[PDB]
C-alpha cells in the first residue's frame, strides 16, 4: 500500500498594476490670449487747416 | 513589537481587538484568547503518523469495516490530513518575498 495524499500547492497570484494613467493636473492647461495690443493715445492731430 | 518572530509576515498587524463592558461573574476583569498559529501543525503531524501506524497494518480496523466502512475511506481521511499538514507547513514561515516562477528574458544577440 501507498499511504494517502501529502501534496498541496500554493494559493498565489502575484500583484501588479496595469493602465494606471498619470492623470495629475501638473501640466493641465496650455492656452493663452495677449493682454491687449499696443496703441498710441497721448497725441493730438493738430489739424488746423 | 517585542515578538515579531511569532507572527506571519504577509498578514499585516495580526490582531482582532474587542471589548465588553461586563465581566464574568466572580472576576473583576478577564480576557479571552483565540490564537490561530501554524503551531497546530503539531497536532496533525502526530495523529497522521499514528494513523499510518494503524492502517498500514489494518490494526483495529476490522471493528469499523465490520460496520460497513471501506479501506478507501481510511485512505481518503489520511490523504486529506497529510494534505492538510502539508498546507499548514506550506504556510509555516512562508515568505513575504515573492514565491516561485523565478525566470526571465535575456539580452539582445548579434545576428
Amino acid at each position: 500500500h501507498v499511504p494517502g495524499g501529502g501534496s498541496v500547492q500554493i494559493v498565489y497570484k502575484p500583484v501588479d498594476l496595469s493602465k494606471v494613467t498619470s492623470k495629475c493636473g501638473s501640466l493641465g492647461n496650455i492656452h493663452h490670449k495677449p493682454g491687449g495690443g499696443q496703441v498710441e493715445v497721448k497725441s493730438e492731430k493738430l489739424d488746423f487747416k | 513589537n517585542k515578538n515579531s518572530s511569532y507572527f506571519v509576515e504577509w498578514i499585516p498587524n495580526n490582531v482582532k481587538t474587542a471589548v465588553c463592558d461586563i465581566p464574568p461573574r466572580g472576576l473583576k476583569m478577564s480576557a479571552t484568547f483565540i490564537g490561530n498559529s501554524t503551531a497546530i501543525q503539531e497536532l496533525f503531524k502526530r495523529i497522521s503518523e499514528q494513523f499510518t501506524a494503524m492502517f498500514r497494518r489494518k490494526a483495529f480496523l476490522h471493528w469499523y469495516t465490520g460496520e460497513g466502512m471501506d479501506e478507501m475511506e481510511f485512505t481518503e481521511a489520511e490523504s486529506n490530513m497529510n494534505d492538510l499538514v502539508s498546507e499548514y507547513q506550506q504556510y509555516q514561515d512562508a515568505t513575504a518575498d515573492e514565491q516561485g516562477e523565478f525566470e526571465e528574458e535575456g539580452e539582445e544577440d548579434e545576428a
